[PDB]
C-alpha cells in the first residue's frame, strides 16, 4: 500500500507560528488557530484570538499527504462518514498500524463495487475503483492574546554603562542599542521613562554582559 | 437526628455534646460545617447523626 | 503468570516507570474565598453655563474622587434625559463634562 | 404630576372597624394618560366621607428599547483533553471483534467506575500494533481505549438569552398609599402584567417602532463588559452557531456535571496513532467567529 | 484462579508459618494470604490464619468490578511486603476511615494514602459489623473460616518491581500536579498548595502513582502504556 | 520586543514560603497588541515587593 | 365547572424562570377585535 | 390534568382543564438544597372569571 490521511476543514482561515517563553526558562512550540477562537492547552497559559485583517475565500478543496511522504497533494477532497458516488475517497479507515491490510471493522466498503462476473465453469475478478490521482485532480503543490491560569510565579547593586548607538527611526524594525552592565543577582529590569519609546524588559546573569534592544528616535536621548 | 443504634437514641449529654464533640461520626451536611471529626472508632462506634 | 505486563506512565513530556499504580479514596479538603467589595466617595459636581433646549450640548462640570477600574452607570436630569456619556473611566482625576438639553 | 384621573369609587364596600378612621378594601380598572419622561403621575383616591384620602404617584425615568429574556443557557470555555491506555492481546483479552457496545460512564478498564470529569465523552477500539516492535510478542493486533474530556480550568461564563425582537419600554418607581416603594421594569409595549403587592402595571402607546436584524445580548459573569452578536439559540446547539454547550445551572457552571447541558456529536478532535490518541478539537471562541457589533 | 496451587488447609490453627528463601515458593503462599495473617502476629496480637479455601478466587473489592482482580499475575500493595518492595504501616488517631464500603465481619482492610500505605486491625472475637473504629467483641467468628470476609482491600491497585528516577524528574511532576488541580489545597493534612481556611468532609478519588519519592503523584491527563518482556522474576 | 503591556497585579496573594526569597500565585486576563513578523512581544510581571 | 365548555390548546401564556412561573395571556375582549357596527 | 396529588391530592380545580408539566432546574447553593442535579418544578394554569 501507500496511505493517505486526509481531512475535510473546507475553509481558510489566517494563522501563525509561535514559540513562547515560560518564567522559568521553558520553550514549548505550538501552531494557535489565531483566527478562530482556538484554545490550545499547555503548562498554564493559553493563547487565543487575533484580528483577521485579510481574508480570502476558496472552493471546496483538502489536503491528501502520503505516509511514505512521496509529496503533497490537493483535490477536491470530499469527505464525510460514508463513502458518497464518484468521491476521491471510497476506503476510509480508521487505524494506521490497521492501514496496511484490512482487518480493522472500523473502515466501511461500498456496496457493490468490485467487479465479480460469472461464466459456464467458474468467476473472473475486475474493478470499477478509481485511483486518487487523475481522477479529479485540480492542482499539484509546488490581536494575539492570551488567557492566564494558575501561575508558579516565583520571586541589588546594578550599573547600567551604556557603549553605542545604531542608526534606525521610522524603520519597521528600529535601531538597535547595545548597553554593557553587571549585577550581583539574576534579575529583570524595566523602563526608561525619558526613552519616550517604548518600555524594557532585560535580563542578566551574575557577571558582566552585553544586551542589545531595539529603539527609534529622532534625537538621542 | 441522633441514635445510639443500641439502646436506642442517644443521651440528652450525647446528643448536646455530639453539637460539641469530635467523636461521633456522621453523613453529610454534617461533617462540611458542623464538623465531624471521624473519631476511628473500630469497635464500638459513638451514635451516628444524619437527617 | 497470567499478568498483563509491565506498566509505564507516559505524562505530559515524560516517560515514568511505576512502583505501584493504582486507584483509591481519599480523605481531602475544601476552600472558598469570600465573593464581592463595595465603594462609595464624594465627588465635585459644578456648573459653569447652561444652554439646554433642544440643543443637544450643555457644559456641565463634575468630577470623581475614586480609583476604580470599572465606571458604573449615569443618570439624566429633568424633562427626559439620557448623557450619552454615562460610564467613563474612574481610575484617575479625571474630570467628566456632559451634554444635555435641560 | 401635571396630569391626573381620579378612581372611579362606585364601587364601595367599607367595613367599620374603627370609629375614629375608617375602613375600606376596593378596585377595579383605569386608565391614565402616559406622562412625560422624568416626571411622575398621579391616581387620586375617593371615599363617600368626606375628610381622609390618599394618592398614588407612577414616576417614569426613562425611554428605551430592550427584549425579554424568552430563555436562558449558560456557555462555558470548551477545552478537549484525551488519555489513552493501551493494551495488547491476550494481554488486555479484548474482544478480537471490538465490542459495538461501548459504556460511556463507567469505563471499568481504568478503575470501574467514578465520576468523568468530561460531559458524556465518548469511547472506542482502534487499529492494533501486535509484534517485537510493541513488544508484547502476539502476532494478532491490539484494541487501544481512549477518553475525550470538554474541561473549564478556568471558565468566563455567558449567559444568553434569543428575544429576536425589540419593543420599547420604559422605568417605573412606585409608590403605594401606604408609603411603600418598589420598583420595576415593565415591557410595557407588551401587554405584560408583572405581579407586586395589590397592583399590576401594562401597555402603553407604542408612538415609534423599528425593525433590527437576528440579535440578542451576551453578557459575562466576572463582568468584563457586555457584548452583541448574532446570538443563535435554541433547544440544540446548530452546526456554525455561537452557542454550543447550552448549559443551565450557574452553581454548575463552572465544571461540566449537569445533566441539563448538551454535547455536540463528534465535535472533540480525537486522532489515533500507532501508539496512543492526541487531542484536537474545532470548537470556536464565542468572539472574532461571527461577532456584528461591540457596545461602546 | 491460582498462581500456583490452592493453599493448604490445616485444621489445628496454633501454627506459625516460616520463612522461604524459594521464590516460586512463596508466590503461592501470597496466594493463600498467608501474609496477612503474620502481620496480625507481629502488630494485632493474634494467630488466626486467614482465608481458608479462599486463596485469589474469591477475594472481593469495593468497586463493583475489578478488571485487575481478574488478574492474579499483577500484585496488590498488602502482597508488596511479603515481597520486600513495600511495608504496610500501622494506623494514627489523626488518620481516618472512608465510609465506602459495608464494614461487616473485618479485622484488616488496606487504604494506600498521599505517605504510605496503611493497614488497621481489631480483636480476635472483635468482630467489625460497623464502618466505626470501634471493635465489637462477638462469638459469632470464633471459627476462623471466612472467605475475605475479614479482607476487604480498598482500591485497585497494581504494583511491579521498578528503577527510579533522578531527583529532578521528581520535582517536575510535584510542580504540575499542582498547577493541574487549582482548587485543591489540603489533603490529609499534608500541604499541596498553600492556601486560606478550608472545610472538612469530603471523600477524593483520583488515580496516583509511585516512583520511590515521599510526595505521591496524581494524573488526569495520563497516558498508559502496557509491555511485557522476559524477566527472571516474572517466572 | 517594541510592543509591550505589563499584567494587572492587582490579584494579589502570595504566601510567605520562604523569607529571602518570596512566592506568590496569581491569574487574570490581558489583551496584548499584535506584533510584526519576525519579532517577538512581551508581558511585564510585577509584584508588591520591589527587588524581583 | 361544567364539561360542555370546551378550551383552547395553548391558549394561556405560561412561562418559566430560575425560579418560578409567571402568567400572561393571548385573548381578545369581544370588543375592538374584529366589529363593524354599534347598534343604536 | 385534574387530580394533581403533588398539592393536597385531587379535588375541585377552579381552572377548566389548565394543563401540567415540569422544567428546566436549579440546582447548587443558590437555590440551596445543596445536590449537583437540577429540580423539576410543577406548574398550574387557571382561565377563571372573578366578575
Ligand atoms: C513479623 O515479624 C517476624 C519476626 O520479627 C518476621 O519474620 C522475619 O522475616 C524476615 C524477612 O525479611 C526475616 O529476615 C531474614 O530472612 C529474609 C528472607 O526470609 C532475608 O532476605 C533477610 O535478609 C533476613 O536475613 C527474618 O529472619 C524473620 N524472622 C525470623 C525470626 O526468622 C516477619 O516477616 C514479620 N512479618 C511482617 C508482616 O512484618
Amino acid at each position: 500500500g501507500i496511505i493517505w490521511k486526509v481531512s475535510p476543514c473546507a475553509a481558510w482561515v489566517p494563522s501563525a507560528v509561535i514559540e513562547l517563553t515560560m518564567p522559568s526558562g521553558e520553550v514549548r512550540t505550538f501552531h494557535p488557530m489565531s483566527g478562530i477562537p482556538t484554545q490550545v492547552f499547555k503548562g498554564v497559559s493559553v493563547t487565543y484570538l487575533g484580528s483577521d485583517m485579510e481574508v480570502s475565500g476558496l472552493t471546496d478543496l483538502c489536503e491528501i499527504e502520503e505516509l511514505k511522504s512521496k509529496k503533497l497533494a490537493l483535490a477536491p477532497c470530499n469527505q464525510a462518514g460514508m463513502g458518497v458516488v464518484g468521491k476521491v475517497g471510497e476506503i476510509q479507515c480508521s487505524s494506521e498500524e490497521s492501514a496496511r491490510t484490512i482487518k480493522k471493522d472500523g473502515c466501511i466498503w461500498n456496496a457493490d463495487l468490485v467487479g465479480i462476473e460469472l461464466r459456464v465453469d467458474d468467476a473472473v475478478c475486475y474493478s470499477k475503483i478509481t485511483s486518487v490521482e487523475a481522477v479529479a485532480n485540480y492542482s499539484a503543490i509546488p490581536d494575539i492574546t492570551a488567557i492566564r491560569g494558575s501561575f508558579s510565579v516565583n520571586y541589588a547593586t546594578c550599573t547600567g554603562e551604556v557603549t553605542n548607538v545604531s542608526g534606525c527611526y521610522s524603520c519597521m524594525t528600529g535601531a538597535k542599542v547595545s548597553i554593557k552592565l553587571h549585577s550581583s543577582k539574576n534579575s529583570t529590569a524595566h523602563v526608561r521613562c525619558k526613552g519616550d519609546e517604548t518600555a524594557f524588559s532585560v535580563l542578566e546573569g551574575v557577571h558582566s554582559y552585553t544586551v542589545s534592544l531595539s529603539f527609534d528616535h529622532a534625537v538621542v536621548d | 437526628v441522633c441514635y445510639k443504634e443500641g439502646t436506642g437514641p442517644c443521651s440528652e449529654s450525647e446528643e448536646k455534646a455530639c453539637k460539641t464533640s469530635g467523636s461521633c461520626r456522621g453523613d453529610m451536611q454534617f461533617c462540611k460545617v458542623a464538623g465531624c471529626e471521624h473519631g476511628e472508632e473500630a469497635s464500638e462506634a459513638k451514635c451516628r447523626c444524619s437527617l | 503468570v497470567h499478568k498483563p505486563g509491565e506498566v509505564v506512565v507516559s505524562y505530559g513530556g515524560m516517560r515514568v516507570r511505576p512502583k505501584c499504580y493504582g486507584f483509591s479514596r481519599m480523605m481531602a479538603t475544601m476552600e472558598v474565598n469570600p465573593p464581592e467589595q463595595r465603594i462609595g466617595q464624594c465627588t465635585g459636581c459644578h456648573l459653569e453655563c447652561i444652554n439646554g433646549g433642544v440643543r443637544l450640548i450643555t457644559l456641565t462640570s463634575e468630577l470623581k474622587s475614586a480609583t476604580v477600574c470599572a465606571s458604573h452607570f449615569c443618570s439624566s436630569a429633568t424633562s427626559g434625559k439620557k448623557s450619552t456619556e454615562i460610564h467613563f473611566h474612574s481610575g484617575s482625576l479625571v474630570g467628566k463634562a456632559a451634554i444635555h438639553v435641560k | 404630576c401635571d396630569e391626573m384621573v381620579h378612581a372611579d369609587s362606585k364601587l364601595v364596600s367599607c367595613r367599620q372597624g374603627s370609629g375614629n378612621m375608617k375602613e375600606c378594601v376596593t378596585t377595579g380598572r383605569a386608565l391614565l394618560p402616559a406622562v412625560n419622561p422624568g416626571q411622575e403621575a398621579c391616581l387620586h383616591f375617593t371615599a363617600p366621607g368626606s375628610p381622609d384620602s390618599k394618592c398614588l404617584k407612577i414616576k417614569v425615568k426613562r425611554i428605551n428599547l430592550k427584549c425579554k429574556k424568552s430563555s436562558s443557557y449558560f456557555v462555558p470555555d470548551a477545552r478537549s483533553r484525551c488519555t489513552s491506555v493501551r493494551r495488547c492481546r491476550w494481554a488486555g483479552d479484548c474482544q478480537s471483534g471490538c465490542p459495538p457496545h461501548f459504556t460511556s460512564n463507567s469505563f471499568s478498564d481504568d478503575w470501574a467506575g467514578k465520576m468523568d470529569r468530561a460531559g458524556l465523552g465518548f469511547s472506542g477500539c482502534s487499529d492494533g500494533c501486535g509484534g517485537a516492535a510493541c513488544g508484547c510478542f502476539n502476532a494478532a493486533p491490539s484494541c487501544i481505549f481512549w477518553r475525550k474530556w470538554v474541561e473549564n480550568p478556568h471558565g468566563i461564563i455567558w449567559k444568553v438569552s434569543p428575544c429576536a425582537a425589540w419593543v420599547p419600554s420604559a422605568v417605573i418607581e412606585l409608590t403605594m398609599p401606604s408609603g411603600e416603594v418598589r420598583t420595576f421594569h415593565p415591557m410595557s409595549g407588551i401587554p405584560t402584567q408583572v405581579f407586586k403587592g395589590v397592583s399590576v402595571t401594562y401597555l402603553g402607546s407604542d408612538m415609534e417602532v423599528s425593525g433590527l436584524t437576528d440579535l440578542c445580548e451576551i453578557e459575562e459573569l466576572k463582568s468584563k463588559k457586555l457584548a452583541l452578536a448574532p446570538c443563535n439559540q435554541a433547544g440544540m446547539g446548530v452546526v456554525g452557531k455561537v452557542g454550543e454547550i447550552q448549559c443551565s445551572s450557574e452553581e454548575s457552571a463552572r465544571t461540566i456535571k449537569k445533566d441539563g447541558c448538551i454535547w455536540n456529536a463528534d465535535l472533540v478532535g480525537i486522532e489515533l496513532r500507532v501508539d496512543d490518541a492526541v487531542c484536537y478539537s474545532k470548537i470556536t471562541s464565542v468572539e472574532a467567529v461571527a461577532n456584528y457589533s461591540a457596545i461602546p | 484462579g491460582p498462581i500456583i496451587c490452592a493453599g493448604p488447609i490445616h485444621s489445628n490453627k496454633s501454627a506459625g508459618i516460616p520463612h522461604l528463601l524459594g521464590y516460586s515458593e512463596k508466590i503461592c503462599q501470597i496466594d493463600r494470604l498467608i501474609h496477612v495473617s503474620s502481620w496480625l502476629r507481629n502488630h494485632s496480637q493474634f494467630q488466626g490464619y486467614v482465608g481458608q479455601r479462599g486463596g485469589r478466587s474469591q477475594v472481593s473489592y469495593y468497586p463493583a468490578e475489578n478488571s485487575y482482580s481478574r488478574w492474579s499475575g499483577l500484585l496488590s500493595p498488602c502482597d508488596a511486603d511479603w515481597l520486600g518492595m513495600l511495608v504496610v504501616k500501622k494506623a494514627k488517631g489523626s488518620d481516618m476511615i472512608v465510609p465506602g464500603p459495608s464494614y461487616k465481619g473485618k479485622v484488616l482492610f488496606e487504604r494506600p494514602t498521599f505517605d504510605g500505605y496503611v493497614g488497621w486491625g481489631c480483636g480476635s472475637g472483635k468482630s467489625r459489623t460497623e464502618s466505626g473504629e470501634l471493635c465489637s467483641s462477638d462469638s459469632g467468628t470464633s471459627s476462623g473460616l471466612l472467605p475475605s470476609d475479614r479482607v476487604l482491600w480498598i482500591g485497585d491497585v497494581a504494583c511491579q518491581p521498578m528503577t527510579p528516577i533522578p531527583e529532578e524528574t521528581f520535582l517536575e511532576l510535584k510542580s504540575f500536579s499542582q498547577s493541574e488541580f487549582p482548587d485543591i489545597c489540603k489533603i490529609d493534612g499534608i500541604v499541596f498548595n498553600q492556601c486560606e481556611g478550608e472545610s472538612l468532609p469530603q471523600p477524593f478519588d483520583v488515580a496516583w502513582m509511585d516512583v520511590g519519592h515521599s510526595h505521591k503523584i496524581i494524573m488526569r491527563e495520563h497516558k498508559t502504556k502496557w509491555v511485557q518482556e522476559s524477566s527472571s522474576k516474572d517466572f
